[PDB]
């Protein structure tokens, strides 16, 4: 059938895009999860006049 | 014929597997050897809404961390207030079964949609249906807004459409999948969405184009849930093998896999955290799981639903992580 | 309620309100299964017997010289009688 | 992803014997359960064997129990369905399937929309 | 007589009380923070009971310690009254439930049941208050003695009505059944029977010599009853996974 | 201040409205009727799921057909965790459709999400091509009448064995595993016989007198 021709058409369409090493793409979520450590409600205490849930 | 195009498909299979086992020089869990750990992170109980008869099978947040809309399993969607836990709204459903939600970024809509393949949109500013969308012959299984003018929908018959409301008509279609579609969730920027299939593959499609570009196939039974980092350029994934993934786009491979050797229970629902490093998932084991998002180390574990967790949501601000069991207890943790 | 005894007289001396009948119940081969002598706050006499107010007093004007006490409290949510010498 | 690739099988008369191997890559082997599907010219697919997790519990349909046996080996990660005294009616194409989820009894792997757990498989004439 | 009595000292009938007058309050606030279904509701009216039992013999042990002791009595018999009728309810509605499993929800609504509740309290307060108002003995004694008897009955019958349906069930698909029967039944009659044989006893043989000797240890009969304001809210309340943590 | 009273009446309404809403949620029993082979059967007196409402002494009943849906059940079968019974209806003529429904049935009981839920099960189309089972099934030269009531309504010949050992092998992979709280229901209904919905009324009373039963710890 021509269902299986369908499927090599997106297989070469996917296999030329151009990619990145590991070690950047780590880099930078790492520095982006640093650059919000002390920035989120979570992960630091809330103090009890802040949260609006007491 | 069938026999030598299954060699094209083949080799070009292998290509791309080398190609990505090329550029693999580093793994993480070796570069994040510096990072100081999270520590100790307990979250305790602060509200408990009890209105649903039925379980509940999913929530959404609004564009306020303030207004919820909850869907249960007994026809109702119910709109909440969560600061003074009232219930501003209750409206029937037709069809009793309901799968998914979502509050319109407006805060003027609403939709709704389960087992009967029909989207409904309901107006709030009395409460009628503003509009009902019949379209795919499957069973939707998670709808996501864009404005008050188009709307993203998932089927059960391996669809995802764009549909625009004020004509009530398919703009767009995207197929691919060999299985049903179980979640989306759009990134940040109204251009490109991630959608999880049951075949253990997830898929990048462009909203404007039409055309999809990537695939991800890493783990080893149905992806539940998928939840996109708030940068943008990874996105989470949770699965039946009793794992949690990472993916990157413009790596194209897979960054961290998440694992326990107790755990042998299937996940449902994945949402991330404002800051990037908390992973929140749901568990079949009726407990909820905080991942570290670099370390790849359990960071807590909250208890107390009897039933198993059903959906998970995590506000804009990021004050407060609500939980929905098939217990009818909505849980607010901060 | 132990009741002390001494042309007979008997004083209830105990932590009790009020006493509904006391009364004698004197005979030989145990107990008297017929009230001899018995008197009530209403006044009703069933065998003279002195007894003014309440007053948790027992007087017989009137075998040998051995009587028996009697007193028993009419509240039916605590039925218990008490006895003598 | 998960590939089963099926090598065995062929041209063959009553009487005959041909073993089926299964290969399976991109999972561990040691905890889904097995189970082998045929499809005739012009019907729908049909169980045939299972085999357990832990590889005691074996189960046949009647047509094959006494005349096919199955095994796993969980060194070479293989599954075989050994094959003796074929009768000419069982022509037909042959796939290697797995259990949707681990650590579950629960199998519902006949489904003929293009189920993503099952290979391309094999075809045995006789 | 069999020798005069043996009165135990108060140190035993206070603390008890207080006891079962908390583990009431508890379960009481347990249940009412959500189960808006009549079945607990129903043993909402037993825990009140089992704590009304305890300052039933609370003023009653308290004034002994030194119509001014009327009212305690009325306070008391009412008390009695209303556990037992609450007892006796919530073995009906049990019975309700597993043999009309079908309209039980259609028939018996929340209205019903506070109505039913509001009854059955109200005449327990003025039935006791009528027995202790106007009733000296062998007038209204021998009411409460055969009410008393005729309710047990009605309770094992249900009960032992029930267990003969599940052995039913069970022939058609044995001895936990049979242990909870036994558990129920013999925990009612041990805490329950002693004090209104002694109420009979104090009416047919007064003397008797033999009838005598019972009577010489009438409080340690009451202690049974304390038991019972303790046993209660551990055998029902205390046995469903829902109640037990809410 | 003023604004809160109104959220405060508001509240009180939805509340009111929910409460009047719980007595008729909780007064009628669901139902899930599935199967392959002559399920066209519905008694009354395009779409993704359509639904039935019927009363039968005067207790409401609702029932949900599966329409539109792919062939494959394994996600949408996770709904039906709190339905009082599912109605399963298999297919007693004989590729092999017998063998499939078996398997089906028991992947639905050793399922954990569905362990809890009770299984009423209709075997339809009455034999008559085996009149004049055989070598598919190889325990059947082998297995006498395990000494059941036969129906006798004016004949039973080796036709009620062939009966019984369809339901011996429904029960050998029914009552072989299983943790508890559930049980399957065998019964023997034709292609109308205008009596089923009897049927499931009496099994579902049944179910609920076995669930309370367990909820007392008598059983």
């Amino acid at each position: 059938i021509a269902q299986a021709r369908k499927l090599v058409e997106q297989l070469k369409m996917e296999a030329n895009i151009d990619r990145i090493k590991v070690s950047k793409a780590a880099a930078d979520l790492m520095a982006y999860c640093e650059a919000h450590a002390k920035e989120d409600p979570l992960l630091t205490p809330v103090p009890a006049s802040e949260n609006p849930f007491r | 014929e069938l026999d030598q195009l299954r060699q094209e498909a083949e080799q070009l299979k292998n290509q791309i597997r080398d190609a990505r086992k090329a550029c693999a020089d580093a793994t993480l869990s070796q570069i994040t050897n510096n990072i100081d750990p999270v520590g100790r992170i307990q979250m305790r109980t602060r509200r408990t809404l009890r209105g649903h008869l039925a379980k509940i099978y999913a929530m959404h947040w609004g564009t306020d961390s303030r207004l919820l809309v909850s869907a249960s399993q007994d026809g109702k969607l119910i709109i909440w207030d969560s600061y003074t836990t009232n219930k501003v709204h209750a409206i029937p459903l037709r069809s009793s079964w309901v799968m998914t939600c979502a509050y319109a970024p407006s805060g003027n809509y609403v939709a709704c949609g389960g087992l009967d393949n029909i989207c409904s949109i309901y107006n709030l500013k009395n409460v009628r249906v503003s509009r009902e969308l019949a379209g795919h012959t499957g069973y939707l299984s998670c709808c996501r807004f864009l404005d008050d003018n188009q709307i993203v929908t998932s089927s059960g018959d391996t669809t995802c459409a764009l549909w625009d409301i004020e004509t009530g008509q398919q703009t767009t279609t995207f197929t691919g999948h060999t299985g049903d579609v179980m979640s989306l969730s759009l990134a940040p920027d109204t251009r490109l969405f991630v959608s999880g299939a049951c075949d253990a593959s997830a898929k990048l499609w462009d909203v404007r184009e039409g055309m999809c570009r990537q695939t991800f196939t890493g783990h080893e039974s149905d992806i539940n849930a998928i939840c996109f980092f708030p940068n943008g350029n990874a996105f989470a994934t949770g699965s039946d093998d009793a794992t949690c993934r990472l993916f990157d786009l413009r790596a194209d491979q897979e960054l961290m896999t998440y694992s326990h050797d107790n755990i042998i229970c299937g996940i449902t629902s994945v949402s991330f955290s404002k800051s990037g490093r908390l992973l929140l998932a749901g568990y079949d084991d009726f407990n909820c799981n905080v991942w570290d998002a670099l370390k790849a180390d359990r960071a807590g574990v909250l208890a107390g639903h009897d039933n198993r967790v059903s959906c998970l949501g995590v506000t804009d601000d990021g004050m407060a992580v609500a939980t929905g069991s098939w217990d009818s207890f909505l849980k607010i943790w901060n | 309620v132990q009741l002390v005894e001494s042309r007979l007289s008997c004083a209830a001396s105990g932590s009790a309100f009020s006493l509904n009948v006391m009364g004698w119940y004197r005979q030989t081969p145990g107990n008297q299964r017929a009230l001899v002598a018995e008197i009530t706050k209403d006044g009703s006499t069933n065998y003279t017997i002195s007894r003014d107010n309440a007053k948790n007093t027992v007087h017989l004007q009137m075998d040998t010289a051995v009587y028996y006490c009697k007193a028993r409290t009419g509240r039916i949510v605590r039925p218990l009688d008490y006895w003598g010498q | 992803q998960v590939q089963l690739q099926e090598s065995g099988g062929g041209l063959v008369q009553p009487g005959g014997s041909l073993r089926l191997s299964c290969a399976a890559s991109g999972f561990t082997f040691s905890n889904y359960k097995m189970n082998w599907v045929r499809q005739a010219p012009g019907k729908g697919l049909e169980w045939v064997s299972d085999i357990s997790q832990s590889g005691a519990s074996i189960s046949y349909t009647g047509s094959v129990k006494g005349r096919f046996t199955i095994s796993r080996d969980n060194a070479k990660n293989t599954l075989y369905l050994q094959m003796n005294s074929l009768k000419p009616e069982d022509t037909a194409v042959y796939y290697c399937a797995r259990c949707p989820a681990p650590f579950t009894r629960d199998c519902f792997d006949v489904t003929s929309t293009t189920y993503a757990y099952r290979g391309q498989g094999t075809q045995v004439t006789v | 007589g069999c020798y005069e009595q043996l009165f135990v000292s108060p140190e035993v009938f206070v603390t008890l009380g207080v006891i079962s007058l908390l583990e009431n309050i508890l379960v009481i606030v347990a249940i009412a923070k959500n189960l808006h279904s009549p079945m607990y509701f129903f043993i909402c009216s037993l825990a009140v009971a089992d704590m009304l039992v305890s300052v039933s013999n609370g003023s009653e042990t308290i004034v002994i310690t030194l119509n001014i002791d009327n009212v305690i009595d009325s306070v008391i018999c009412s008390s009695l009254l209303a556990s037992i009728c609450s007892l006796l309810s919530i073995a009906v509605d049990r019975y309700f439930t597993i043999f009309y499993a079908l309209q039980y929800h259609n028939i018996m609504t929340v209205k019903r049941v506070g109505i039913i509740i509001s009854c059955i309290w109200a005449a327990c307060t003025v039935s006791g208050i009528l027995f202790i108002i106007y009733s000296d003995s062998s007038a209204v004694i021998i009411c409460l003695i055969t009410m008393f008897f005729t309710m047990l009955a009605l309770m094992a019958s249900l009960y032992v009505h029930m267990f003969l349906m599940a052995r039913l069930h069970i022939k058609r698909i044995n001895m936990k059944g049979a242990i909870t029967l036994t558990i129920l039944i013999g925990v009612f009659v041990v805490c329950w029977a002693p004090f209104f044989l002694h109420l009979i006893f104090y009416i047919s043989c007064p003397q008797n010599p033999y009838c005598v000797c019972f009577m010489s240890h009438f409080n340690l009969y009451l202690i049974l009853i304390m038991c019972n304001s303790i046993i209660d809210p551990l055998i029902y309340a205390l046995r469903s996974q829902e109640l037990r943590k809410t | 201040r003023n604004e809160e009273k109104a959220q405060r009446e508001a509240n009180k309404k939805i509340e009111k409205q929910l409460q009047k809403d719980k007595q008729v949620y909780r007064a009628t029993h669901r139902l899930l009727l599935l199967g392959a082979g002559e399920s066209g059967k519905n008694t009354i007196v395009t779409s993704g799921i359509f639904e039935t409402k019927f009363q039968v002494d005067k207790v409401n009943f609702h029932m949900f057909d599966v329409g539109a849906q792919r062939d494959e059940r394994r996600k949408w079968i996770q709904c039906f965790n709190d339905v009082t019974a599912i109605i399963f209806v298999v297919a007693s003529s004989s590729t092999n459709r017998l063998q499939a429904a078996l398997k089906l049935f028991d992947s639905i009981w050793n399922n954990k999400w569905l362990r809890d839920t009770s299984v009423i099960l209709f075997l339809n189309k009455q034999d008559l091509l085996a009149e004049k089972i055989e070598d598919y099934f190889p325990e059947f030269a082998r297995y006498t009448t395990p000494e059941d009531a036969t129906p006798e309504p004016g004949e039973d010949p080796r036709v009620t064995r062939a009966k019984y050992f369809i339901r011996d092998e429904f029960l050998r992979i029914s009552t072989a595993s299983g943790d508890g709280r559930h049980y399957c229901y065998p019964h023997f209904t034709c292609s109308v016989d205008t009596e089923n919905i009897r049927r499931v009324f009496n099994d579902c009373r049944d179910i609920i007198q076995r669930m309370h039963l367990r909820q007392y710890e008598l059983l």
